[PDB]
């Protein structure tokens, strides 16, 4: 990923006031919820029939954690994404089939729950940091595709 | 346009937008020049930096054309006609455009209604953006 | 749905399909096996392999649908009503696949009606697949 | 790109029978047709306000004849696409600032054009082939923007 060294520091800055579980939870659940379709992929959880329902749902908070943990490994190695994510591409890719264009809403999801729980603090300008960041994760998460 | 569920959390959730939907406005759009800087080649003669007073003021005509349509959720066709003719007949906009600036959209009203920006009303502006999308883009279609 | 230009073209071009509108939904369905090997998720209880039975009856129900919606093209949610609900609601079909299908169905008809496959024509067409497209997948929206 | 040997040698084969001139004025003509915004690219070639006078356009013809050949390069070097890309992709992404989205959009219009010059011959499976490729394409000219 092509950023700055002001925007890396401003990057793993912000990262370390994220809760991994409240913020991961949340995100996945979002994603749940406003694109139904992904919901497909995540039958093993039970009810995901409604907004209460997969909000509130454990294997989604502690999937989410798991989502964004692995995101938190890509942050603090902007060098080598490809590298990173390489056993979780052959994953979504071979074993799960998953469209690319659902990691992009995943990570767009991600930024839009940030937004909401650092206000003020989410600048414009890191905001464009991070879709730099998160395009570069969707990317090397696609990369047993190419 | 939508469903009558949906028509209901974007009335409501735009109510609590009141009168910063100008604000708003111009806080997404420099979201979208930033974020995604292909979007300024359709601005050339605007001043982008940050305060631009442009910005400002285009900020102010997009949120007012968004408060027209919440207005007229049953008649987007006809209430964004004219905006559909210059986006798609006259700007030639690339239809992904609208999928950024909704975006940059959402991540607006994030920032500024975090307790108001539900999963339930993210999901009725996501379809009622989307809604807008298609129509200023039906020139196409 | 359409532009009247556009309504036009469309009839006429599935005139010329005729009878191999079945024919056609069945290699269509080949060619994007194929080529989007994800797309087989969503027919584990197929037989995909070249010549399948169920490929071939499947092929001629999405012809037949196809032929349907031409036949009312200013009605297709009510006419595709059903499909809406099977695709959207019961399968949750990822949107991006409908893409992939429309593409596999235009190459099919060029590889047939090379002479009838013209620039206007192919426009038309694409804009119908995308109109049955987005009430396939409005249980989304 | 990852294709088999039999994959390859199929799709060297079919290149041998490209006339890059009437393809490639096609493929582009169709592009500019079917998807209207693309139009504000070439805004230089004159008329390009209906399907006649875009399909009849010389400066279309002859930049589609540019397109194709570029293609068939990558047809050649099909271990390289990065390589032989990289400074196409300087020019759509930092010159031109072309979405991504639209070079997905053109392989697509040329393999429609393949199989409507090759009718029975375009099987299913050559086609799977050339889906490769011009994924492959379109990620080599993608590559400046991530
Ligand atoms: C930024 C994009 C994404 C990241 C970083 C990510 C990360 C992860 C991680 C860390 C796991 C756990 C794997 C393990 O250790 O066994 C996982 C599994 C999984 N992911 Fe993702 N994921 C992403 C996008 C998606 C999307 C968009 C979908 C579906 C639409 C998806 C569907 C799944 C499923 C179904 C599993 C397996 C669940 C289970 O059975 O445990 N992923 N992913
Ligand atoms: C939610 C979707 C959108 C809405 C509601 C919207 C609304 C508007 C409005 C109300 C105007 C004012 C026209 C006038 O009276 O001068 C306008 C103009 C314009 N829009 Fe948009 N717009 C949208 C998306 C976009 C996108 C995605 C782009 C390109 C990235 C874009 C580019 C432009 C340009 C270049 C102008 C002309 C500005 C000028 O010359 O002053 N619009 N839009
Ligand atoms: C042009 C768009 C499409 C049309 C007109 C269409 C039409 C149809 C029709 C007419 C049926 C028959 C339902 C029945 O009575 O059993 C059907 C079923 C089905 N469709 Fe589609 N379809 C379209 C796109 C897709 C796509 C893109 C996918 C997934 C990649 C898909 C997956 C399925 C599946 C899994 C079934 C059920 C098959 C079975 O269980 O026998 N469809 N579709
Ligand atoms: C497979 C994808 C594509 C390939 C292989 C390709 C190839 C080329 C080539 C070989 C040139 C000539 C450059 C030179 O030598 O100076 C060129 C220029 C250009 N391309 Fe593309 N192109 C692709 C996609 C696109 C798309 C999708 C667009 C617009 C929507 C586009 C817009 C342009 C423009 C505007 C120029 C410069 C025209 C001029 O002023 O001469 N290209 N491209």
């Amino acid at each position: 990923v092509q950023l700055s060294g002001e925007e890396k520091a401003a990057v793993l800055a912000l990262w370390d006031k994220v809760n991994e579980e409240e913020v991961g939870g949340e995100a996945l659940g979002r994603l749940l919820v406003v694109y139904p379709w992904t919901q497909r992929f995540f039958d093993s959880f039970g009810d995901l029939s409604n907004p209460g329902a997969v909000m509130g749902n454990p294997k989604v908070k502690a999937h989410g954690k798991k989502v964004l943990h692995s995101f938190g490994e890509g942050v603090h190695h902007l060098d080598n994404l490809k590298g990173t994510f390489a056993a979780l591409s052959e994953l979504h890719c071979d074993k799960l089939h998953v469209d690319p264009e659902n990691f992009r809403l995943l990570g767009n999801v991600l930024v839009v729950v940030l937004a909401r729980h650092f206000g003020k603090d989410f600048t414009p300008e890191l905001q464009a940091s991070y879709q730099k960041v998160v395009a570069g994760v969707a990317n090397a998460l696609a990369h047993k595709y190419h | 346009v939508l469903s009558a569920a949906d028509k209901t959390n974007v009335k409501a959730a735009w109510s609590k937008v009141g009168g910063h939907a100008g604000e708003y406005g111009a806080e997404a759009l420099e979201r979208m020049f930033l974020g995604f800087p292909t979007t300024k080649t359709y601005f050339p003669h605007f001043d982008l930096s940050h305060g631009s007073a442009q910005v400002k003021a285009h900020g102010k005509k997009v949120g007012d054309a968004l408060t027209l349509a919440v207005g007229h959720l049953d008649d987007l066709p006809g209430a964004l006609s004219d905006l559909s003719n210059l986006h798609a007949h006259k700007l030639r906009v690339d239809p992904v455009n609208f999928k950024l600036l909704s975006h940059c959209l959402l991540s607006t009203l994030a920032v500024h209604l975090p307790n108001d920006f539900t999963p339930a009303v993210h999901a009725s502006l996501d379809k009622f953006l989307s809604s807008v999308s298609t129509v200023l883009t039906s020139k196409y279609r």
